[PDB]
C-alpha cells in the first residue's frame, strides 16, 4: 500500500519530508487529469465543530470532484445548547460507524488526536484544532510555494504579522525547515513576534532566521511573502493603530520585487494587504486559495487509495 | 532674471498670500484648513517653479488676515510656509511657521475606539516635540501618537 | 454557443425576450425526459448569506436533478460574528476558484452584479438580491403562466397585495411588457398601490394597464390572479386590518371564474389566500412553486452548456 | 504699451482648457477628479470676475490634455463650461462638454442598502433626463435617482 | 378644590381646556417656587414593561424631586416573551396594593385603561401605551408652546416629518383643537401624510389646516415648527433618500424664521434636525425635553394631593 | 472657599497634589462624623452604558447614605448595538437638563469628556471611561495606602499583574508620583510590563523605578503589593499557566513581609490572590473596596457644594 494510506493526518509534526513530497506530487501530478469518481460510492463525513467556511467550502469541494458523498454538519454557536455532556470521544464512536473518513475542526487543542483513540479502522484528516496544527494550510501553503517558485528549497521565506500565536505562521516554518537553504525573515511587532520556541530549533538545524521590523528592508531579497492577520482583539486600538503602518502591505513597496516573488496570505483578509497589490503579480493569494483543492484531494486521495495509478 | 528660464509667479492685489508649499501640499491645504471655502480673488499656482531650484505649489489668496495661531496649523503638513501681509504690492509683514501648544479640527484620532469618531465634535489633540518625533495628545481619549502616526490615514 | 451560456444571469432587465423564450422552452422541453447527469462531474455553490429554504431548496433540488454536486451553506443570523471585515469580494474571488457556477442569494441589494465583477469565468445566479430582482422567480412565474394560459401574451393580469414593495410583482411586470397586449389590473391598498415606477414605462409602451380595490370587480375578466403577500409590519395594525378584507382572497370570489383562469402567489401565504380556495381549479400556487424546478434546470443548463441538444 | 488701466490675466501657453466653472465649484471638480496628481503647472483661476460673471472658476493645466470622455463626465458638473487645446499661446480645439449616459467612480448612491458602500467598487449612474431631474440609474442596487439627489448627503 | 385628584391620565380626549389649562399653570409656578418635599412617605411604582430610559429618567426625575420615591422597572420579561405566564390585570393587581401610584409604559394600545379597571384606588398615568396615547408629553410640548409664546390660542403651528404614525403628532393637534384660533400646517411626505380621521376632526371643529410639499413656504409665519423623527424603519432602505431631503431643517433654512418661532422636537433627533440649529436661536428641542419635568411634576401633584397651596 | 465646586473630575492628570489632598481628608472625616442629610433634594444620575456594578452600586451607596437620590441605568441598548441611533451628546444634554449632577461609566474613551462638552452646569464625575480613565478608583486606592501607612511619600510600592493594559494601575503611579520620595518595583510578565511612556513619566521626574521577575526578591521592604488581575482573557489559553505561577500570592509567600505592608487590588479578584491570604493581617483588598465609599462621599460633597463646614 501507499506511504500514506489510511494514515490519520493530525499534525505536521507528525508528517515527514517524504510524505511531504508525496502529497505535493500527487497534488499536482493529479492537478492534471482529475478523476470525478476515484473515491466514488465513498462517504466521507466533515465534522465542522468550529464553523468555519473556507475550509469547510474547499473541502467538501475537493470531496465532490473526487466523486465522494459528504454527510456532516457546520456547527455554528446557536447550538451552545449542545454543551451537555454528549462527549466527543462518544460523538466520534458513533459517527465512526457511519463513514471511511472523517474531516473534522475542533475548537479545543486535542481534537483530531483524540477521536483518533475512538475511531482507528476510520483515518481521520485535521481541518484545523484549536491552536495547534491545521496540517491542510500548511500544505496548501507549500505545494502553492512550490508550483510558483519552481523549487521548496533555498528560498527567502517573509513572514509579516501575529507571528506570536499565527498558528498558520508555525505550522509552515517547521515543515520548511524540512528542506535545506530556505533563508528566513520575520517581520511582525515587538509583541507580537515569533517566540523562542520556533525559534531554538531553528537554529539548532543551523536554518538561517532573521529579524526586521520594515518589509521594506527584506524586500529586495525575498521569494515568499506571507502575510498573517494581525487583530485588532489581540492588541489594544491605540497601540494596534501604532505598530501597524509597517505591519501591513502596498503596492508602493512592491516596487522592487524580484519578479520572481510572490505574496502569500492564509485569508481572510482586511487591514494587511491592500488591494492597489490585488493586480501586482506578486498577488497570488487567491490562487493559492485555489491549489488548497489539490493538497485536499490528493491527501483524501492516499488516506483512501491503498495504491495509486492514474 | 535670465539665467535656466521659465516665466510665471503674480501678485495682484491686496490680498494676504502664502508663499512655498511642498509638493503635494497645496490642494491639501486648501481642504484640511478651509481656505477655497470664500468669495475673493485666488490664483492657485500649483507646480509653479520657485528661486530657490524647485517648482512648488502657490496659493494666493486675497482679502484675508490670518491669525498667528491659523498659521502654525499650517506646520505638520507645509512647515517652512509663509503667509504675508499684502497691500497694494507692498508687504506688511511677513508671517512664518511655528508649532503651536494646540492643532484643531482637521486631525482624526488613531483610536478607534474614541468618542471622537462618533459625535459630533471636533478634533483637539496636544503638540509635543522629541527627538525625531512631534507628539500629538487626544484631549478625548487621552492616548498620545506620532505625527507620521496621526498624519497619515 | 448558446445565446445564453455563461451568462450572469443577474437581473431580468437584463435578459432578453428570446433569452426568455430560450429558458422556458428549454424549461418545458427538458421537462419532458430530465437527464439526472447532465451537468454530471460538476460541483455547483449555493451560497445563501440570507436564508430562505423554499429557493433553497428548489435550487439545490433542481440542481441533483441535474447530475450536479452542490457545496455550499444556507447562512442565518447566529453568525451575524461575521459582520468582521471579511468582504463579499474575497468571499467571491475565493469562492470562485471552488467551483463552475454560483447561486446566491443576499441582503443587500447589489449582490450577484458584484460577485460578477470578481468571479468572471464562473457565471453566477442571482436567487434573490436586497429588494432588486430575483429573475429565477419571475422566471418559474412566467413559464407556470404559460403551461396553464397556453400563451404568455394577451392575458389579463391581476396583482393584489403589497405591490408597493414587493419585488415579486415589479419583476413579473416588467418581464410581461415583453409580449403584446397583456391587460394589466393592479389591485392594492391605497398606501401599497404600484408605483409611478412602473406605472411610466407601462404605458410608455402602450401597455394597457388598470387599478381597482375590489378583485371582485375585476374578476369575470381576469386570467391570472397573481396574489402577493400584504404584511403587517408594512402597516399599522389598526390600518392593516381595515385595509384588508379587499385585499384577501376566498372561494366566494372566485364563483365567476373563467374557467381558464389560474390563481398564483409567489409565496409563501398567511392571510391573503384562504385554504376553501386551495380546492377550485383556479388554485395554482403550489403547482407553480413545481414548476420552480425546470425554470431554474434550464436556468444553469444553458449557463452550464456550450450547446444544448437533448 | 502701458495705458489707462492696469487690467488683468493673460494667455499661459499651453496645456488644457475648459471655460467657465460656476458659483464654488472650481473646487468641486478639483476635488472629485483630484487634477492635482499631476507633475504639471496647476495655475487655478479663482474667485474671478469674467463680464458680469462676478464669480467663476477655471483650471489651467500645462502638458495636459481633457480627454473627450473627461469632457462628458463634468456636463453635469459644469453645464456650461468648454474645454479646448491650447497651443503655444495659440487656443485650438473646441472641446466643449456634454452630458454623457455613463459616469464613472464619482458620484454616491442614496440608497443606503447598495452594496456600492462597503466592497470596493467603482460608482456606475447611468444618466437620463426628465425636464428638470437628470435620472441617474444605479448600476448596483438599479434605482432611479435624480441629479438633485445623488449629489447631497 | 381641584378636578384631578385621585383620578385618571390616560388619554389626552380624556382631558379639557381647562383641566389642561390647570395642569400647566401648576407646571409653572412648580418650576418657579418648587415643591420638594411634596409627596414625602409615598410611593410611585414606575413600571416600564416595555423599556424606555429619557421618558422613564425624567417621570422619575419629577417623582424623587417632589419628595416622593419609586419602586419599579425597565424592560420586561419574567422569563421569554408572551408565554404562558402572568396576565397584565394581575401584574397590576398586585402591584396596586403596595404602591400608592402607578406610573407605566407599555407597548400594546390601551394597557394603562386596562389597569384602571384594575387597579383600585391607585390613579395610574399613562408614559406610552403604543401607537394610541402619550400624554404627558403632548403636554410638555403644550405648556412648551406657552411658556415660549404666551399663548396657545391664534398659533402658526407646524409639524414635519412622519405625521402618519408619529404618536406625539396626532395627540398635540387633538389637544391645540381644544384652544382658541390655530392654523395647522402639514409638511410631510404623502406617504406619511396626516391620518384622515384627523383632518376630519379639524373639518368638523372649524380649524384651519393644510398640507404642504417643501417647509420653505411656511417658515414666514409659522410661529412652532414641531419635528417628527421619520425613523428609516418604517420605510424602504432607499425610499427615505428621495423625501428626507426637505423634512429636515439646517440653519440655513432658518433664515425667514419669525423671530419668537421655535423649532420643537420629541426626540430623540437623528437625521431631522441639523447640528448647525442646536447653537442657533430658535433651537428649542432639548429645553422642551427639560421643561417636561414640570409637566409631570404639576401632574403628580394635582392627582396625589386634595388642595394644594401654591 | 473650596477648589472642587462645579469642576469636573475626569483624568486622573487633570488633578493636583493638593487637590488629591484635599479629596482626602475630607473621605477622612466624612469617615469619622459622616454628614447624611448633606445632599438633600439634590438628584443625581448614575449612567452606566457600560453595567458595572461594584463600580455602581458603591458610587450610589455614597450618593443614598449622603442624604441625595438617584436617577439612572445599568447596561445599555434602546434597541441593539451602534445602529443608527442617539448620540451620546444627545444623550447627555436632556439628561442634564433635569438631574443636579451626573456620574456616568462608558466603554469608550473620552465619553465623560465629551458630556463635559455638552452638559452645562452640570459636574460630571468618570466611574470608568475605557482603557482611558477611572479616578474615583486611584482615589481609593491612594487614601487608602495613606489610611494604611501613614504617609503617601516615601512608599516602597510594588505591582504585579497586568501592567500594560491594567487601567487602574497606570493612573495610580501617575497619582503617586504627584507625592515625595517613592520607590516602584514591577513585578510582571514582560507580554504585559508597564506601558513604556510612563517609564519615562517616571525616568524625567526623577523617580526610582524598576522591573523584576518573581515577587520574592521585594517582598522585604514593599509596604504596598497593589496587585492586578490577569484576566486570563488577553492571553492564549496556555501561555497563563507559564507565567500565572507566580503572578499570583500564597500567605507562604507572605512570610518576608514589613509589619506595615498590606495587599492592595482593585477586585475582582479570581486568581491572582489566595483564599489562605483573606484571613491574614495584610489582607486589605475588600477594605480598600470598602474604603472607596468616603472618597466618591467626600468628592461628590465637594463637588456639589460651594463650602463645606466639616
Ligand atoms: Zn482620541
Ligand atoms: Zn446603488
Amino acid at each position: 500500500a501507499n506511504p500514506l494510506y489510511q494514515k490519520h493526518i493530525i499534525s505536521i509534526n507528525d508528517l515527514s519530508r517524504d510524505d511531504l513530497n508525496l502529497v505535493l506530487a500527487t497534488a499536482a501530478k493529479l492537478k492534471a487529469n482529475p478523476q470525478p469518481e476515484l473515491l466514488k460510492h465513498k462517504v466521507i463525513a466533515s465534522c465542522f465543530f468550529e464553523a468555519s467556511t473556507r475550509t469547510r467550502l474547499s473541502f467538501e469541494t475537493s470531496m465532490h470532484r473526487l466523486g465522494a458523498s459528504v454527510v456532516g454538519f457546520s456547527d455554528s454557536a446557536n447550538t451552545s445548547l449542545g454543551k451537555k455532556g454528549e462527549t466527543l470521544a462518544d460523538t466520534i464512536s458513533v459517527i465512526s460507524t457511519y463513514v471511511d473518513a472523517i474531516v473534522m475542526r475542533h475548537p479545543q487543542e486535542g481534537a483530531a488526536r483524540l477521536a483518533t483513540e475512538f475511531s482507528g479502522n476510520v483515518p481521520v484528516l485535521n481541518a484545523g484544532d484549536g491552536s495547534n496544527q491545521h496540517p491542510t494550510q500548511t500544505l496548501l501553503d507549500l505545494f502553492t510555494i512550490q508550483e510558483t517558485q519552481g523549487r521548496l528549497d533555498n528560498l527567502h521565506v517573509a513572514m509579516v504579522g501575529d507571528l506570536k500565536y499565527g498558528r498558520t505562521v508555525h505550522s509552515l516554518t517547521q515543515a520548511l525547515a524540512k528542506f535545506d537553504g530556505n533563508r528566513f525573515y520575520f517581520i511582525a511587532p515587538d509583541a507580537l513576534a515569533m517566540p523562542q520556541y520556533i525559534l531554538d530549533m531553528l537554529d539548532e538545524k543551523g536554518i538561517a532566521w532573521s529579524l526586521h521590523s520594515s518589509i521594506e528592508e527584506v524586500m529586495a531579497e525575498v521569494d515568499i511573502l506571507y502575510m498573517t492577520r494581525v487583530q485588532k482583539e489581540r492588541l489594544d486600538p491605540s497601540e494596534y493603530a501604532n505598530v501597524k503602518a509597517q505591519f501591513v502591505l502596498r503596492a508602493s513597496d512592491l516596487h522592487n520585487a524580484k519578479a520572481n516573488m510572490k505574496v502569500l496570505h492564509p485569508l481572510a483578509r482586511v487591514d494587511e494587504i491592500a488591494t492597489d497589490v490585488d493586480k501586482t503579480p506578486h498577488a497570488w493569494y487567491f490562487q493559492q486559495a485555489g491549489n488548497g483543492i489539490f493538497a485536499r484531494q490528493a491527501l483524501l486521495a492516499l488516506v483512501l487509495n491503498r495504491d495509486l495509478v492514474l | 532674471m535670465t539665467h535656466d528660464n521659465k516665466l510665471q509667479v503674480e501678485a495682484i492685489k491686496r490680498g494676504t498670500v502664502i508663499d512655498h508649499i511642498p509638493a503635494q501640499i497645496g490642494f491639501k491645504l486648501l481642504s484640511l484648513f478651509k481656505l477655497t471655502e470664500t468669495d475673493q480673488r485666488i490664483t492657485i499656482g500649483l507646480n509653479l517653479p520657485s528661486g530657490e531650484m524647485g517648482r512648488k505649489d502657490l496659493i494666493k489668496i486675497e482679502n484675508t488676515f490670518l491669525s498667528e495661531d491659523q498659521v502654525d496649523q499650517l506646520a505638520l503638513y507645509a512647515p517652512q510656509a509663509t503667509v504675508n501681509r499684502i497691500d497694494n504690492y507692498e508687504v506688511v509683514g511677513k508671517s512664518r511657521p511655528s508649532l503651536p501648544e494646540r492643532i484643531d479640527n482637521v486631525l482624526v484620532c488613531p483610536n478607534s475606539n474614541c468618542i471622537s469618531h462618533a459625535e459630533p465634535v471636533s478634533s483637539s489633540f496636544a503638540v509635543r516635540k522629541r527627538a525625531n518625533d512631534i507628539a500629538l495628545k487626544c484631549k478625548y481619549c487621552e492616548k498620545e501618537f506620532s505625527h507620521n502616526v496621526v498624519l497619515a490615514n
